[PDB]
DNA sequence: TTTTGTTTTTTTCTGTCTCGTGCCTGGTGTCTTGGGTGTA
DNA sequence: TACACCCAAGACACCAGGCACGAGACAGAAAAAAACAAAA
């Protein structure tokens, strides 16, 4: 991970592809890759939900910012399609045709 | 027995808008009732399948999350 | 003097705004943990149940009915009308391939 | 699991941000299902070519078919620039 | 000289093209835009005619499937005629 | 090339799906559509290309781009 | 196979299991066990489209004949839902509100 | 490349000794089998991964075919792999 | 009351179906030893 | 978690029908006339 530049750690990635019965050998860049793409994506939710979060005055990330950084992606709905959060609602959306004429 | 009454009218009606449905009619509540009950079933059963499998007589977090990864709902915040 | 009323859709908009804005549960648990239990002891018998199981069981059973609501309403409001019928849930679950 | 991993990352691009203990499960959730579906993308694509070895090529091509237009081009970026700070 | 009413010939061809399973698309123009999409994405690319059939076949089950959505949205809104507003549903409940 | 597929062409894909009635705004979005799926599939297959070193789009990698996104077709393995 | 009385291959599917990246180690019945359910399906599967080949006046199966065969059965639809069968067509089914009177 | 047509044809002829099948028929019968077969193969590799179990035996594959096959295939399915692996061990 | 979809009855070639048949490749006995369950 | 136990993985040696290459033929789409109930 240090040699890397990467938070995120290297030994357990290649760990668990090692252990996860996935191919026979598992290469020395892999790892290193498949921690760096985790990182980014963690990077740029958890990015988001601290934008949103401070959007509503608040210091701790909870699950309805998560869900509020999630669903006003449109690639991160896209990757989350089919992806339930727990504890994080819906977005604040109401037809035209159900307002008051 | 007959639990699935326990959700009631109120309980559809707060699950309806927060869907962001204005106006319920009557017929709404049965076929919602049914259809809850028809996922739960579907959903306890791998439940059921999954922890029958690990000689386990307590249905854990992981087997529900395993249920509903192999259906097609994948929740998280239920892996620790 | 005649007693405040409000006109009807104004209290539904009213809800349907405090129940999108907020995340808490809207089933009951003891109702739930109850029906989830007869459910599962219909499959085996002496069964026992945590309770993160138990509310991850609540949080996905309440967000596909959230997702059902939302295709009926559209499912109604394509149909030019408002109030939400059971056909709309029957052509949801059968276009999203349940039925 | 990955909490000191996502509180590191979190103070990297927020100092002043906590994270309650749900969103630390979520995010913990969402990385293992991340590491799933891309080690299966992997281990397909090793299969569909008679190949024993899983290397950064494969991780990228089960990126760029997981991931959609910039996001994936994002990570694909970063795993080559980890890969060669590490091969360096 | 005879005249078929709107609506018999309609159901005539929808009964003739649910008992046979050909190909409705036509080989050429679906091919040259298979391969103009595919210039967009990487240049010098071949295709084998079993790629170019699945593609067709895959191509026409999924319009097939979408065109049984919106007529049923069509028929749900009491109506005949199909219109994109059905389509649009269709795609947005499908998840599309 | 989107004006390939012609309108009798969608007005047949739609007579398979037991559309009585069509209008006149259908055709061209439903090529819209196509468009999207191709674009949703062979873009995907073309990553296949680029995964086995080769310059030609077999019918296998065709498979695995369609099966990929839930959409298993048979007869092609 | 000739000892478990199944015409699929056993040593195949063991083969298969082992090299598809799956697990350390195959049992010894789980080959059998897959190749029976794999015998059964293929022989339910082949029966149905022998059935609506021989009403149709046809001693050969055809892609169609597969198709009026899986989509007919109940519990055979709903576990090749997201498949897509080639030259197969779809069931001649009709709205009754499109037919006239 | 090897393919499972013999066996295909085979088992046709078992259940109907007056019957042919077309070369698409018989490419289909194949992706069927081989997609089950991917999607067993799978679900029991995740059952013995959930449980640190580093060997697939037939509980898991009963597993994989009473969560995947629907009720009464399913039933059959493992009535059928029960009877199988009976005979093998005999 | 008259025109038009739907169903029955001749051959005739027509794409296909099982028989005839050679090479070999995957279809069977036999020694060793041992590690994954069986049962406790 | 422990003691026991027995058929498979590996390997040697021996052996038999699939599968594609042709062919005579086999049920059937078509070519075409002729005929009954229901629709317009």
């Amino acid at each position: 991970s240090s040699r890397a530049g990467l938070q995120f750690p290297v030994g357990r990635v290649h760990r668990l592809l090692r252990k996860g019965n996935y191919s026979e050998r598992v290469g020395a860049g892999a790892p290193v890759y498949l921690a760096a793409v985790l990182e980014y994506l963690t990077a740029e939710i958890l990015e988001l939900a601290g934008n949103a979060a401070r959007d509503n005055k608040k210091t701790r990330i909870i699950p309805r910012h998560l869900q509020l950084a999630i669903r006003n992606d449109e690639e991160l709905n896209k990757l989350l399609g089919r992806v339930t959060i727990a504890q994080g609602g819906v977005l604040p959306n109401i037809q035209a045709v159900l307002l008051p004429k | 027995r007959d639990n699935i009454q326990g959700i009631t009218k109120p309980a559809i009606r707060r699950l309806a808008r927060r869907g962001g449905v204005k106006r319920i009619s009557g017929l709404i509540y049965e076929e919602t009732r049914g259809v809850l009950k028809v996922f739960l079933e579907n959903v306890i059963r791998d439940a059921v399948t999954y922890t029958e499998h690990a000689k386990r007589k307590t249905v854990t977090a992981m087997d529900v999350v395993y249920a509903l990864k192999r259906q097609g709902r994948t929740l998280y915040g239920f892996g620790g | 003097k005649k007693p405040h009323r409000y006109r009807p859709g104004t209290v539904a908009l009213r809800e349907i705004r405090r129940y999108q804005k907020s995340t808490e549960l809207l089933i009951r648990k003891l109702p739930f943990q109850r029906l989830v239990r007869e459910i599962a002891q219909d499959f085996k018998t002496d069964l026992r149940f945590q309770s993160a199981a138990i509310g991850a069981l609540q949080e996905a059973s309440e967000a596909y009915l959230v997702g059902l609501f939302e295709d009926t309403n559209l499912c109604a409001i394509h149909a030019k009308r408002v109030t939400i019928m059971p056909k709309d849930i029957q052509l949801a679950r059968r276009i999203r391939g349940e039925r | 699991s990955y909490s000191i991993y996502v509180y590191k990352v979190l103070k990297q691009v927020h100092p002043d941000t906590g994270i309650s203990s749900k969103a630390m499960g979520i995010m913990n959730s969402f990385v293992n299902d991340i590491f799933e579906r891309i080690a299966g993308e992997a281990s397909r694509l090793a299969h569909y070519n008679k190949r024993s070895t899983i290397t950064s090529r494969e991780i990228q091509t089960a990126v760029r078919l997981l991931l959609p237009g910039e996001l994936a081009k994002h990570a694909v970026s970063e795993g080559t620039k980890a890969v060669t700070k590490y091969t360096s």
